[PDB]
Parts: structure tokens; C-alpha cells; sequence
């Protein structure tokens, strides 16, 4: 699920699943 | 940033994990 174009909620979902209990930062403007 | 690497080009686990805390 990671090796494709991921945008918007699809990208947040991938971060959520991969990062697990670490959590993540979603900084689209950086 | 993440949009350029994973939305307008193809994402990778290596890259995604750079955004985990
Ligand atoms: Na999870």
C-alpha cells in the first residue's frame, strides 16, 4: 500500500498504519 | 516535502518512516 502515489487522506492513512504507536507528523506545506 | 515525495511522485516506506515520530 506504500509504493504508489498517496495523497490527502490516503497519505495520512499510510502514515498512520506505518508509524503505529510512534505517531507521525503530516506537514504538507513543508 | 512529503507531498512532493509521496503524492506527486511514488511514495516509499523509507520516505514515509522519515515522518514517524
Ligand atoms: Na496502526
Amino acid at each position: 500500500f506504500v509504493n504508489q502515489h498517496l495523497c490527502g487522506s490516503h497519505l495520512v492513512e499510510a502514515l498512520y498504519l506505518v508509524c503505529g504507536e510512534r505517531g507521525f507528523f503530516y506537514t504538507p506545506k513543508a | 516535502g512529503i507531498v512532493e515525495q509521496c503524492c506527486t511522485s511514488i511514495c516509499s516506506l523509507y520516505q514515509l518512516e522519515n515522518y514517524c515520530n
